[PDB]
């Protein structure tokens, strides 16, 4: 029932994605080190609401809104998925 | 045509034919073009 | 550019063959406009409103 | 010429013939398949090549304005004959 | 007088222009545009509210006397928000003259029936309703006239397909003629004919 | 006169046909010639207007003088290239003389 | 006297079209690309609306191309993209709009053909 | 600022200096007649059809070549201008052959159309015409040179675009002849484009010869899938059949050109086609069956396997709708072995960051680069239209091009640095002199071909090339927004596969061989039955019977790219969609619908039943996949370079040798081109 | 948003016209079956009338409702005066057309139409 894939969507320029842009710029490299075998797909697209997608076994997915999230809120949100 | 015979050609019918509708000689339409798409033929050998 | 050339001209002259080809495929273009035109037909006034 | 398939159905000058197992040949049962026997590809090949004394010859198909549009054919290549693109008559320049 | 060119009649162009602004002066409440073509046909473009006032004036006024309604039709131009242009062609026997009056409407806006002005307009409006779906208010008897009973759609609209949506045949099981979705043994072959080179510079639109 | 077909698959007759009664396909012949592989006239679509023979640049498609060819079935009036060529071979003696009489008005 | 109607314009019920050819269709709104075989640009002026292509099959009798799609030949012309989009919405068609592609302005210089030191020097005329 | 005012028929227009009279008329929407002028070729000024009167000037000027001057009034419709067009048109038609009925140009001919609009309606030429012999220049372009009007467009295109100086003019005067003088074939990867630019029927398509007339064709605007460039095309069909492929202008991709494979391989769509579902009978031979029977056999096996037992390989021509549908189906049996044949090193960031596997400078950006470093690639054959863009910059901007790899012919001169992969480390460390060029460059562009990542040391080569690009960016002198690192892809389906999360390469399948394998149009031969358990159940979905179909247990016929509306992402990351030009043949079906139908029978119904809904699914996985025609930027090269240094790999001592070395290798690179009889003629011509 | 009305000034007025039309159709069905000598029952005829009114239940534009009622009145007049023939009346029942199943799989097996 475990985690299978994480996808992060964000805009390159909208202020709503600033925390996510910070998280990738600062904490993504260390996140990938901890989970070298975990696909963490970062996909930028203009004028999208930032979202965190997690895919668990047998194709179950849940998304979490990161709109106007701080880099700290992003870290907590990812920590829940990697843990819970 | 006795006085002014028509110009002879080797491809002109030597034997005139009347209306053949309703008979076994009647014209039947069909498409004059060859098949357009060629289908893959599977191999005749077992290998799988 | 409106009426097709004679067949003998169509078979000798380059311009005539081009115009014959274009008149019988695309046809002549007509400047934009609209007209109601009528004649005294045998049954009365026969007209077309042509756009 | 007009060949027959192994089924006996005449092959047309366009190469058409129903293959075995094609139900559509039922339309000929009790009737016939209209096939023109005069194959133009065979007939034109029978024409002799015309020898001319000039590098360029014109063809209108014959009959003046009853033929095809008049075209001019270059005869500079000796590796082949010039062929009229309308009627298929062949021309050659002699020596 | 070049033999292959249509001659110009400048006297008619002047006469029709003068009468064109004569109508604009008298009915300014409705007239929106007046024009005369290069073959001397005068067109009056009006607001649809003025169909009865303008047509009544042209029929009855002593300097107009357009007693005969030669034709009443519609044109569908989908790119306009008012896609339907309604065209009245009128004839004046007293002055041996013709005039075209044009107005507009859309799918949901009614036009006043002009039967009170011209009794000829009765069937012309039924045809416009039938072929274009334009509703005419206060028509004595508005119903289809050309299409089949129960026919659905308005065929002369540009977006109605050429071969429609249904076709008929006799069905032996139900012992009657039935309607079914249209299938064509040979689809109509659409030809793209327009040359990619401009033909008439005089009509070029600004970029 | 050689027996070669006049039609070179230009499709002018097909383009002008007011009824869309003509259907044509073409390809290079085995000798390279530009010739049709399909040439159908739906005689139940045709309006016998003669535009096709006006449009033809080589006098390939004509309307002949025969008017006595009514049939017992609809399918018998869907002419393909074989039927139309047989018509030409059948009627060429009359057709050539009719064209001789009128081609100076064309 | 005028009434206030604040709903969107939707004439789908009074146009007489069958349902399968409203909701299942996909309209394409575009400016036709120039035919590359010719330089003229006069067929790239107006917007066009066309529908998705559906099956054509061979007629068993003659081999003709049969269709059961009543919209197969339907093409509409519009002055602007906005006019085409408004027409599609009121008729209930889902649509795809594509931006007009305009040729980029180019710098043409006949004299560059004979450059003293650049690669634009041509070797033939 | 420097705009000068001119007048066109009395209407003022403001133009930059250097604008021609022809270009000034365009600004008010007037198209001057032309034959020799092409806006993408050098100015010639020889046809004289563009002559136009300048007000108060006694002499008409060549509009295509004359720069405008301040205050000029161009009389595009004056009697002086009109009488000039009639005179020139009359000279153009004097010797022109009466060929329109037998000429393929008829109906889409500029000579016909401009004679109608600008010429006179009759002839006064009472002499005999010129006749010219024809010339063989290969199996793709037929030459009927008596129709040539000596406009020299073909000559200029061959020299300037294709980089081939084989065409020219011989003789002089009225006897001037366009050709090659000697017997020679014009077999460039861009050769077919001279059919388009030739204004007359002098140059025409041999495969297309005599088959159609322009007015009767229907035009489907679509996308080419023969490569990863994503060239825009028009598919010409008639009566349910594809007739030809034409280019479609896209300034930022292919301009108005296509490659020969794009142009002429469509005839491979009429051969070796899968048209009926097939299963194995009791003798082990493939036999036709119904969709019901065929999907039940697959559904039964899908229900009996889980996890690593089930894998799938996507081939080169697969669309994104099928890719996500197949991923969702396998994920519902808890399988994640979704692989592509085309490898990409998964080390470090792998496919986490889009910038790691994209042409980040974009195709048009090559025009603004001052140095290009090509590594382990043959862009001429891998991406012909991208290589044409490089030659455009080489010609017009004096671009400097260097290449690490085999010394292939790129149709323009370049600095060949060698072929050893170790040269990259030298450039990075400053030992190599070319390192000075990169530091001095204000807009460098390092392009690493996907062909070079198919080696076993691909991750090492990507790390080395990425290291070079990092040093350039770090050392400053490059504007902040300028991207340096690029990957040139050659597979149409690759970028959409990596966007959706597929694993690049079949390395995953090799480690854990599955019991059930889906070959989604996979015809590279990467996985055979030697690599699988003896009883492996293989399902092939595709449009051609090529390499994968004959070894399958079940064959599900799918639609080719001309037969579906499907999403393809090109090497820039730009998503585009094809349109249905004709429906699939026989019992073939749209590819994502086969997977959607299978999911229902297997009891794992996917939650999308229409094309729009499956495209909503694409938006949930990678939102850029539904931004059609938009190049979505990708960043975080710094993070990608950081993760790439963690695990060091050894480069191989094998020199970088691209798969395609000469033209003969270019024509048959996928299932459709391999089935094309025209592509087979081209291979024969260039090897005999 | 200020437009010329056809008949009804608002949906409340429009719904009144709809109800009056429904009564007229409901009353007429027994006459149609008897006069045209149809082999359907009055219940089938009235169910069909209900089916035709139901398909337009989602309209919220008074002008569109007014046009639907105008056409409904025209259709009723054609029936009452026997301008329609039996074939026209029975076209509402599509008796000769085979069912087209609406499930994804059923469409998938038969062709490419969505
Ligand atoms: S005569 Fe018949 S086939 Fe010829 S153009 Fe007229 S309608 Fe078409
Ligand atoms: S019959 Fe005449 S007009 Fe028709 S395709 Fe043949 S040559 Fe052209
Ligand atoms: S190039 Fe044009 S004008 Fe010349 S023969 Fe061909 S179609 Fe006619
Ligand atoms: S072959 Fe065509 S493109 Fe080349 S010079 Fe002649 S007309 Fe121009
Ligand atoms: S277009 Fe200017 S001379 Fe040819
Ligand atoms: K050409
Ligand atoms: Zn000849």
């Amino acid at each position: 029932l475990g985690l299978r894939e994480i996808r992060i969507h964000l805009c390159q320029r909208s202020p709503g994605s600033q925390g996510v842009r910070d998280f990738i710029e600062k904490r993504y490299v260390e996140l990938k080190k901890a989970n070298p075998d975990l696909p963490i797909l970062i996909r930028e697209c203009s004028d999208v609401q930032p979202k965190l997608w997690a895919r668990y076994a047998f194709g179950q997915e849940k998304n979490v809104s990161l709109n106007n999230f701080s880099a700290d809120q992003v870290t907590r949100a990812l920590e829940n998925v990697l843990s819970s | 045509p006795t006085v002014k015979p028509p110009t002879a050609r080797k491809f002109i019918w030597t034997n005139h034919k009347f209306n053949l509708s309703g008979t076994p000689q009647q014209y039947v339409p069909y498409s004059t073009t060859r098949k357009k798409i060629q289908e893959w033929v599977p191999p005749s050998t077992p290998y799988k | 550019k409106v009426s097709p050339p004679k067949r003998a001209e169509m078979k000798t002259s380059m311009e005539s063959l081009i115009h014959h080809f274009k008149l019988y495929t695309e046809g002549y273009q007509v400047p934009p406009g609209a007209t109601y035109t009528a004649i005294e037909a045998p049954k009365g006034e026969f007209g077309v409103y042509l756009v | 010429g007009v060949r027959t398939s192994p089924t006996g159905e005449k092959v047309t000058h366009t190469g058409q013939v129903y293959d075995d197992g094609d139900y559509r040949k039922v339309r000929f049962v009790g009737r016939q398949k209209e096939v023109n026997e005069n194959f133009a590809i065979d007939l034109i090949a029978e024409q002799p090549v015309s020898q001319v004394g000039s590098r360029v010859i014109s063809c209108d198909g014959g009959g003046g304005a009853l033929g095809h549009p008049r075209v001019y054919i270059n005869l500079d290549k000796e590796t082949k004959t010039g062929t009229c693109g309308y009627c298929g008559l062949q021309f050659r320049q002699q020596h | 007088t070049r033999p292959t060119v249509r001659p110009r009649n400048d006297v008619a162009h002047k006469q029709l222009s003068a009468f064109g602004e004569y109508v604009a002066e008298i009915l300014p409440k409705y007239v929106q545009q007046v024009q005369v073509s290069c073959f001397n046909e005068l067109e009056i473009c009006i607001h649809p509210d003025g169909v009865i006032p303008v047509l009544t004036f042209l029929r009855d006024h002593s300097n107009a006397q357009f007693k005969s309604l030669a034709d009443l039709t519609a044109v569908d131009i989908p790119t306009r928000q008012n896609r339907f242009e309604i065209v009245y062609n009128l004839l004046s026997l007293r002055f041996n003259s013709r005039i075209r009056v044009k107005t507009y409407t859309d799918e949901l806006t009614p036009i006043e029936s002009s039967v009170p002005v011209y009794k000829a307009a009765n069937w012309y409006e039924r045809e416009i309703w039938d072929m274009f779906g334009v509703f005419f208010a206060n028509h004595p008897d508005l119903r289809r006239i050309l299409t089949d009973y129960g026919f659905e759609g308005h065929p002369f609209r540009k977006d109605f397909p050429l071969s429609g949506y249904v076709e008929l045949r006799y069905d032996d099981e139900v012992k009657r003629v039935v309607a079914e979705p249209v299938e064509l043994a040979q689809e109509f072959r659409k030809f793209d004919l327009n040359s990619p080179w401009e033909a008439f510079p005089a009509y070029r639109q600004p970029p | 006169p050689s027996g070669e077909e006049r039609c070179i698959a230009c499709k002018l007759c097909e383009a002008v046909c007011p009824a869309q009664a003509i259907t044509i396909e073409a390809e290079p012949r085995a000798d390279g010639s530009r010739r049709t592989t399909r040439y159908d006239i739906d005689m139940t679509k045709c309006i016998y207007c003669g535009f096709c023979q006006e449009a033809c640049p080589v006098d390939a498609i004509v309307e002949g003088p025969n008017f006595e060819f009514s049939t017992e079935t609809h399918e018998e009036l869907l002419y393909n290239k074989e039927k139309l060529l047989n018509n030409g071979d059948k009627w060429e003696a009359e057709i050539a003389a009719n064209i001789q009489a009128d081609y100076l008005y064309r | 006297q005028l009434i206030t109607v604040d709903e969107k314009l939707d004439i789908t019920t009074i146009t007489g079209v069958p349902e399968e050819h409203i909701k299942t269709r996909k309209a394409r709104i575009f400016v036709p690309a120039r035919n590359n075989m010719q330089s003229g640009v006069n067929n790239t002026k107006k917007w066009k609306m066309e529908f998705d292509t559906r099956e054509r099959w061979e007629n068993p009798l003659m081999g003709w191309a049969s269709t059961a799609d009543p919209l197969s030949n339907l093409v509409l012309t519009f002055s602007t993209k906005e006019d085409a989009v408004a027409f599609a919405e009121k008729n209930g068609w889902s649509y795809d709009v594509e931006e007009r592609k305009v040729p980029k302005p180019k710098s043409k210089s006949y004299g560059a053909n004979f450059s003293w030191n650049k690669r634009t020097r041509v070797s033939t005329k | 600022s420097n705009l000068i005012e001119v007048f066109v028929d009395g209407q003022s227009v403001m133009v930059e200096p250097g604008t021609t009279v022809l270009q000034a008329c365009e600004k008010v929407g007037m198209q001057i007649p032309r034959f020799c002028y092409h806006e993408r070729l050098s100015v010639a000024g020889n046809c004289r059809m563009c002559l136009v009167e300048i007000e108060k000037a006694p002499k008409v000027v060549a509009a295509c070549a004359m720069p405008v001057m301040k205050g000029w009034n161009i009389l595009t419709n004056s009697e002086k201008t009109k009488k000039a067009r009639e005179g020139v048109m009359e000279f153009l038609l004097a010797n022109h052959p009466l060929d329109c009925p037998i000429c393929d140009q008829g109906g889409e001919c500029d000579l016909q159309d401009q004679s109608m609009m600008f010429g006179s309606d009759r002839s006064r030429f009472l002499e005999g015409k010129r006749a010219v012999e024809d010339k063989n220049i290969g199996p793709l372009v037929k030459t009927i040179m008596t129709r040539c009007i000596q406009c020299t467009r073909c000559i200029r295109f061959a020299s300037e675009i294709a980089g081939v100086d084989d065409l020219g003019t011989t003789g002089r005067g009225n006897d001037m002849q366009v050709g090659t003088y000697i017997e020679k074939m014009f077999m460039s990867e861009l050769s077919g484009n001279i059919i388009d630019i030739c204004p007359v029927g002098a140059l025409t398509s041999k495969p297309y010869a005599f088959t159609a007339r322009p007015w009767e064709t229907r035009k489907t605007e679509s996308i080419d899938v023969m490569d990863a460039v994503g060239s825009n095309i028009v598919v010409s069909t008639r009566t349910g059949e594809v007739m030809r492929i034409l280019p479609r202008m896209h300034e930022d991709i292919n301009e108005e050109w296509i490659s020969d494979k794009t142009r002429f391989a469509y005839d491979g769509l009429k051969r070796q086609r899968l048209t009926e579902p097939m299963v194995r009978n009791e003798k082990g031979l493939l036999t036709h069956t119904t969709w019901e029977d065929a999907l039940s056999r697959v559904a039964g096996m899908l229900q009996s396997f889980q996890g690593n037992d089930v894998a799938a390989i996507a081939g080169g021509l697969v669309d994104a709708e099928a890719l996500i549908a197949l991923k969702d189906l396998l994920n519902r049996v808890d399988s994640d072995t979704l692989c592509t044949e085309e490898v990409f090193p998964t080390a470090g960031a792998g496919t986490d960051l889009r910038s790691n596997y994209l042409l980040n400078t974009t195709i048009a950006g090559v025009e603004e680069a001052d140095v290009v470093l090509l590594v382990g690639t043959n862009p001429r054959f891998e991406a012909p239209l991208f290589n044409a863009r490089i030659r455009k910059s080489w010609l017009h901007n004096d671009l400097k091009v260097a290449l690490i790899g085999s010394p292939v012919d790129l149709t323009y001169r370049y600095d060949h640095l060698g072929d050893s992969p170790k040269i990259l480390q030298d450039i990075a460390s400053g030992s190599h002199p070319f390192s000075q060029v990169l530091q001095e460059a204000k807009k460098p562009m390092v392009i690493l071909g996907s062909s070079a990542l198919q080696r076993n040391d691909g991750a090492a080569i990507l790390a080395a090339v990425s290291n070079i690009a990092q040093k350039i960016r770090t050392s400053s002198g490059v504007t902040g927004d300028w991207k340096v690192m690029n990957i040139l892809h050659r597979i149409a389906s690759q970028v959409a596969a990596l966007d959706l999360g597929y694993k690049p390469g079949v390395e995953a399948i090799q480690k854990n061989p599955p019991k059930m394998l889906f070959l989604l149009g996979a015809d590279g031969g990467c996985i055979t039955r030697q690599d699988l358990p003896k009883d492996c159940f293989i399902v092939y979905q595709g449009h051609h019977g090529d390499v994968g179909a004959p070894i399958a247990d079940v064959i599900l016929p799918g639609a080719a790219y001309t037969e579906k509306s499907a999403t393809y992402v090109n090497t820039e990351g730009r998503a585009q969609q094809t349109k249905v030009a004709v429906t699939p043949p026989g019992l073939a079906r749209e590819d994502w619908k086969i997977i959607r139908a299978l999911s229902e029978i297997a009891g794992m119904t996917l939650p999308y039943d229409t094309l729009d809904q499956v495209r909503n699914r694409l938006e949930e996985v990678s939102p850029n996949l539904v931004r059609y025609d938009d190049v979505e930027g990708a960043n975080y090269f710094q993070q990608a370079s950081e993760l790439s240094k963690l695990v060091n790999q050894q480069l191989l001592a094998d020199p970088l040798v691209p798969p395609q070395l000469t033209i003969k290798d270019f024509y048959m690179t996928d299932s459709i081109s391999r089935a094309s009889q025209t592509m087979a003629k081209c291979v024969k011509a260039v090897t005999e | 948003t200020s437009v010329k009305p056809i008949f009804s000034r608002d949906m409340n007025e429009a719904k009144r016209r709809v109800r009056e039309l429904y009564r007229a159709w409901y009353r007429e069905v027994p006459n149609t079956v008897h006069l045209f000598q149809l082999d359907i029952s009055v219940k089938q005829g009235r169910d069909k009338v209900r089916e035709m009114f139901k398909k337009n239940a989602h309209i919220t534009d008074p002008r569109v409702v007014d046009l639907l009622v105008i056409k409904g009145k025209m259709e009723l007049e054609e029936t009452i005066k026997v301008w329609k023939q039996r074939t026209h009346v029975m076209r509402f029942f599509h008796e000769t057309e085979a069912p087209r199943p609406k499930d994804f799989l059923s469409k998938f097996y038969v062709g490419h139409d969505p």
